[PDB]
Protein backbone atom coordinates (compact mmCIF):
# COMPACT_ATOMS: atom_id res chain seq x y z
CA UNK A 1 0.00 0.00 0.00
CA UNK A 2 2.34 2.25 1.30
CA UNK A 3 3.51 4.61 -2.22
CA UNK A 4 6.98 5.53 -0.34
CA UNK A 5 8.37 5.02 3.28
CA UNK A 6 11.74 3.27 4.55
CA UNK A 7 14.05 2.72 7.61
CA UNK A 8 17.81 4.26 8.35
CA UNK A 9 19.68 1.58 9.58
CA UNK A 10 22.59 3.06 11.46
CA UNK A 11 26.29 1.26 10.48
CA UNK A 12 29.88 2.46 10.30
CA UNK A 13 31.32 3.91 7.89
CA UNK A 14 34.03 1.88 5.59
CA UNK A 15 35.84 2.75 2.26
CA UNK B 1 17.43 30.70 4.36
CA UNK B 2 19.36 29.46 7.44
CA UNK B 3 18.82 29.43 11.00
CA UNK B 4 20.87 28.44 13.77
CA UNK B 5 19.89 25.53 16.58
CA UNK B 6 18.84 28.15 19.41
CA UNK B 7 16.11 29.49 16.97
CA UNK B 8 14.60 26.56 17.59
CA UNK B 9 14.12 27.26 21.54
CA UNK B 10 11.54 29.63 20.76
CA UNK B 11 8.28 27.69 19.36
CA UNK B 12 6.21 31.03 18.71
CA UNK B 13 8.49 33.18 16.70
CA UNK B 14 9.58 29.38 15.12
CA UNK B 15 6.12 29.12 14.00
CA UNK B 16 5.99 31.92 12.43
CA UNK B 17 9.32 32.12 10.87
CA UNK B 18 7.89 29.21 9.20
CA UNK B 19 4.76 30.66 7.88
CA UNK B 20 7.45 32.93 5.93
CA UNK B 21 8.96 29.91 5.25
CA UNK B 22 12.43 31.45 6.67
CA UNK B 23 12.79 27.76 9.51
CA UNK B 24 11.41 24.46 8.50
CA UNK B 25 7.92 23.24 9.83
CA UNK B 26 7.52 22.91 13.19
CA UNK B 27 7.95 19.89 15.48
CA UNK B 28 8.46 18.89 18.84
CA UNK B 29 11.98 19.56 19.97
CA UNK B 30 13.06 17.00 22.83
CA UNK B 31 16.13 16.78 24.73
CA UNK B 32 16.68 13.13 24.84
CA UNK B 33 14.11 9.73 23.08
CA UNK B 34 11.12 8.95 24.58
CA UNK B 35 9.75 5.76 24.73
CA UNK B 36 5.97 5.34 23.81
CA UNK B 37 6.35 2.00 25.88
CA UNK B 38 9.12 1.66 28.52
CA UNK B 39 11.15 -1.48 28.84
CA UNK B 40 32.73 3.03 35.03
CA UNK B 41 36.58 3.47 33.17
CA UNK B 42 39.66 2.72 34.49
CA UNK B 43 41.51 6.03 33.22
CA UNK B 44 43.74 7.76 36.46
CA UNK B 45 42.30 11.08 36.89
CA UNK B 46 43.67 14.42 35.92
CA UNK B 47 45.89 16.44 38.08
CA UNK B 48 44.89 19.87 38.48
CA UNK B 49 48.08 20.60 36.41
CA UNK B 50 47.51 17.85 33.57
CA UNK B 51 43.97 20.09 33.23
CA UNK B 52 45.89 23.30 33.00
CA UNK B 53 48.28 21.96 30.66
CA UNK B 54 45.18 21.09 27.97
CA UNK B 55 45.26 17.23 29.10
CA UNK B 56 42.17 15.30 27.96
CA UNK B 57 40.10 13.61 30.71
CA UNK B 58 38.87 10.26 29.04
CA UNK B 59 40.31 10.64 25.59
CA UNK B 60 41.03 7.84 23.38
CA UNK B 61 42.79 5.60 26.24
CA UNK B 62 39.68 5.59 28.41
CA UNK B 63 38.42 1.95 28.14
CA UNK B 64 34.29 3.86 27.89
CA UNK B 65 34.88 5.86 24.96
CA UNK B 66 36.38 2.48 23.54
CA UNK B 67 33.67 0.54 23.65
CA UNK B 68 31.42 3.28 22.89
CA UNK B 69 29.91 3.93 26.37
CA UNK B 70 30.15 7.29 27.73
CA UNK B 71 31.20 7.50 31.29
CA UNK B 72 28.26 8.64 34.41
CA UNK B 73 28.67 11.16 36.71
CA UNK B 74 30.84 8.71 38.90
CA UNK B 75 33.76 8.96 36.47
CA UNK B 76 37.29 9.01 37.81
CA UNK B 77 37.40 11.90 36.08
CA UNK B 78 34.58 13.96 37.48
CA UNK B 79 33.28 16.90 35.77
CA UNK B 80 36.61 16.82 33.46
CA UNK B 81 34.99 13.80 31.75
CA UNK B 82 35.12 14.34 27.96
CA UNK B 83 33.26 11.01 27.30
CA UNK B 84 29.67 12.51 28.33
CA UNK B 85 29.28 14.06 25.02
CA UNK B 86 25.40 12.51 24.24
CA UNK B 87 24.64 13.46 27.92
CA UNK B 88 26.02 17.43 28.38
CA UNK B 89 24.53 17.79 24.46
CA UNK B 90 27.88 18.83 23.26
CA UNK B 91 26.94 18.77 19.58
CA UNK B 92 28.86 20.28 16.71
CA UNK B 93 28.44 23.69 15.66
CA UNK B 94 25.37 23.49 13.10
CA UNK B 95 23.43 25.24 10.85
CA UNK B 96 19.93 23.79 9.34
CA UNK B 97 19.98 24.81 5.56
CA UNK B 98 17.42 24.77 3.10
CA UNK B 99 18.61 22.71 0.17
CA UNK B 100 17.38 22.52 -3.57
CA UNK B 101 15.64 19.53 -4.08
CA UNK B 102 16.00 17.63 -0.83
CA UNK B 103 14.40 19.73 1.86
CA UNK B 104 15.85 21.54 4.74
CA UNK B 105 19.38 20.36 5.46
CA UNK B 106 22.67 20.18 8.19
CA UNK B 107 25.52 22.38 7.54
CA UNK B 108 28.92 23.04 9.57
CA UNK B 109 29.13 26.79 10.95
CA UNK B 110 33.01 25.42 11.42
CA UNK B 111 35.43 23.31 10.43
CA UNK B 112 35.23 19.91 11.79
CA UNK B 113 38.01 17.57 12.45
CA UNK B 114 37.64 13.99 11.65
CA UNK B 115 35.73 11.68 14.25
CA UNK B 116 33.27 14.80 15.22
CA UNK B 117 30.36 13.75 17.40
CA UNK B 118 27.65 16.15 15.40
CA UNK B 119 24.08 15.64 17.17
CA UNK B 120 22.26 12.38 18.78
CA UNK B 121 19.67 11.41 16.61
CA UNK B 122 16.55 11.83 19.06
CA UNK B 123 13.34 10.64 18.91
CA UNK B 124 9.80 8.87 19.99
CA UNK B 125 11.53 5.33 20.47
CA UNK B 126 8.71 2.36 18.73
CA UNK B 127 8.01 -1.23 19.02
CA UNK B 128 6.82 -3.59 16.06
CA UNK B 129 3.17 -2.54 17.09
CA UNK B 130 3.83 1.11 17.46
CA UNK B 131 5.86 1.41 14.03
CA UNK B 132 2.87 -0.65 11.94
CA UNK B 133 0.81 2.04 13.35
CA UNK B 134 3.14 4.83 12.08
CA UNK B 135 3.59 3.38 8.92
CA UNK B 136 0.48 3.71 8.03
CA UNK B 137 -0.55 6.78 9.18
CA UNK B 138 2.65 8.52 7.60
CA UNK B 139 1.53 6.88 4.13
CA UNK B 140 -2.19 8.56 4.69
CA UNK B 141 -1.07 11.56 5.03
CA UNK B 142 0.99 11.46 2.16
CA UNK B 143 4.01 12.53 3.87
CA UNK B 144 7.22 13.38 1.63
CA UNK B 145 10.22 12.99 4.15
CA UNK B 146 10.56 9.78 6.67
CA UNK B 147 12.44 9.56 9.98
CA UNK B 148 12.39 6.41 11.26
CA UNK B 149 16.02 5.15 12.21
CA UNK B 150 16.55 1.31 13.53
CA UNK B 151 17.83 1.38 17.03
CA UNK B 152 17.68 -2.60 17.91
CA UNK B 153 15.54 -5.13 16.83
CA UNK B 154 12.50 -3.99 18.97
CA UNK B 155 13.41 -0.06 18.86
CA UNK B 156 12.97 2.23 15.60
CA UNK B 157 13.78 5.99 16.11
CA UNK B 158 10.66 7.83 14.74
CA UNK B 159 11.85 11.73 15.00
CA UNK B 160 8.30 13.00 12.96
CA UNK B 161 6.89 14.21 15.50
CA UNK B 162 9.27 14.61 18.00
CA UNK B 163 13.38 14.81 17.84
CA UNK B 164 15.99 17.19 17.08
CA UNK B 165 17.68 18.99 14.40
CA UNK B 166 19.46 15.75 13.74
CA UNK B 167 16.49 14.99 12.10
CA UNK B 168 17.48 17.26 9.14
CA UNK B 169 20.76 15.57 8.02
CA UNK B 170 20.58 14.33 4.59
CA UNK B 171 21.58 11.30 2.50
CA UNK B 172 24.44 11.03 0.37
CA UNK B 173 25.98 7.73 -1.24
CA UNK B 174 29.31 9.64 -0.54
CA UNK B 175 28.64 10.70 3.03
CA UNK B 176 31.40 12.78 5.56
CA UNK B 177 29.46 11.55 8.52
CA UNK B 178 28.35 7.97 10.06
CA UNK B 179 26.32 6.60 12.74
CA UNK B 180 27.72 5.28 16.23
CA UNK B 181 25.57 3.85 18.59
CA UNK B 182 26.21 4.54 21.80
CA UNK B 183 25.76 3.05 25.74
CA UNK B 184 24.22 5.75 27.63
CA UNK B 185 23.04 4.62 30.92
CA UNK B 186 21.62 1.62 30.08
CA UNK B 187 20.53 2.36 27.02
CA UNK B 188 21.01 2.50 23.79
CA UNK B 189 21.61 6.06 21.75
CA UNK B 190 22.47 6.69 18.12
CA UNK B 191 24.33 9.81 16.65
CA UNK B 192 26.38 11.27 14.08
CA UNK B 193 30.17 11.62 13.93
CA UNK B 194 32.01 13.24 11.33
CA UNK B 195 34.21 10.35 9.00
CA UNK B 196 36.50 13.38 7.98
CA UNK B 197 37.28 16.94 8.17
CA UNK B 198 34.27 18.83 7.21
CA UNK B 199 35.13 22.48 6.04
CA UNK B 200 33.34 25.10 7.19
CA UNK B 201 30.42 25.73 5.26
CA UNK B 202 30.11 21.93 3.73
CA UNK B 203 26.88 20.32 4.18
CA UNK B 204 26.94 17.24 6.50
CA UNK B 205 25.29 13.51 5.05
CA UNK B 206 25.21 10.17 6.12
CA UNK B 207 24.71 7.11 4.42
CA UNK B 208 21.04 5.82 5.13
CA UNK B 209 21.46 2.28 3.89
CA UNK B 210 17.82 3.22 3.32
CA UNK B 211 15.72 0.11 3.47
CA UNK B 212 12.50 0.62 1.54
CA UNK B 213 9.33 -0.60 2.21
CA UNK B 214 7.14 2.06 -0.47
CA UNK B 215 6.12 0.73 -3.67
CA UNK B 216 8.15 3.64 -5.20
CA UNK B 217 11.71 4.45 -4.53
CA UNK B 218 12.29 8.77 -4.08
CA UNK B 219 15.31 9.65 -6.52
CA UNK B 220 18.73 10.34 -4.53
CA UNK B 221 20.51 14.39 -5.43
CA UNK B 222 23.44 13.97 -3.39
CA UNK B 223 24.98 14.29 -6.63
CA UNK B 224 28.15 11.83 -5.84
CA UNK B 225 29.94 10.24 -8.60
CA UNK B 226 28.87 6.94 -6.89
CA UNK B 227 25.46 7.93 -6.41
CA UNK B 228 22.39 4.94 -6.94
CA UNK B 229 19.73 6.81 -7.86
CA UNK B 230 17.72 5.83 -5.33
CA UNK B 231 17.28 6.08 -1.60
CA UNK B 232 16.60 2.43 -0.72
CA UNK B 233 18.82 1.24 -3.81
CA UNK B 234 18.10 -1.56 -6.07
CA UNK B 235 15.56 -3.51 -3.51
CA UNK B 236 12.54 -3.02 -2.17
CA UNK B 237 12.21 -5.01 1.38
CA UNK B 238 8.73 -5.78 3.17
CA UNK B 239 7.11 -3.39 6.41
CA UNK B 240 8.60 -5.66 8.90
CA UNK B 241 12.14 -6.46 7.51
CA UNK B 242 12.41 -2.57 7.56
CA UNK B 243 11.09 -3.03 10.77
CA UNK B 244 13.77 -5.18 11.96
CA UNK B 245 11.73 -8.40 11.70
N1 LIG C 1 20.00 12.71 -1.02
C1 LIG C 1 18.68 12.95 -1.01
N2 LIG C 1 17.98 13.06 -2.19
C2 LIG C 1 16.63 13.31 -2.17
N3 LIG C 1 15.96 13.44 -0.97
C3 LIG C 1 16.64 13.34 0.20
C4 LIG C 1 18.01 13.09 0.20
N4 LIG C 1 18.42 13.03 1.49
C5 LIG C 1 17.35 13.23 2.29
N5 LIG C 1 16.25 13.44 1.51
C6 LIG C 1 14.88 13.68 1.99
O1 LIG C 1 14.92 13.96 3.38
C7 LIG C 1 14.22 12.96 4.11
C8 LIG C 1 15.07 12.49 5.28
S1 LIG C 1 14.72 13.39 6.81
C9 LIG C 1 15.85 14.76 6.41
C10 LIG C 1 15.14 16.10 6.59
C11 LIG C 1 14.39 16.55 5.35
N6 LIG C 1 15.34 16.87 4.30
C12 LIG C 1 13.48 17.73 5.72
O2 LIG C 1 13.63 18.85 5.23
O3 LIG C 1 12.57 17.57 6.53
C13 LIG C 1 13.89 11.82 3.16
O4 LIG C 1 12.59 11.30 3.39
C14 LIG C 1 14.02 12.45 1.78
O5 LIG C 1 12.78 12.88 1.30
ZN1 LIG D 1 37.86 7.11 31.24
ZN1 LIG E 1 35.08 9.52 32.00
ZN1 LIG F 1 23.11 9.57 -4.19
Amino acid sequence: APATGGVMKPHRYRP
Amino acid sequence: PSCVMDDFRDPQRWKECAKQGKMPCYFDLIEENVYLTERQCECTPLSKDERAQGEIACGEDCLNRLLMIECSSRCPNGDYCSNRRFQRKQHADVEVILTEKKGWGLRAAKDLPSNTFVLEYCGEVLDHKEFKARVKEYARNKNIHYYFMALKNDEIIDATQKGNCSRFMNHSCEPNCETQKWTVNGQLRVGFFTTKLVPSGSELTFDYQFQRYGKEAQKCFCGSANCRGYLGGENRVSIRAAGGK
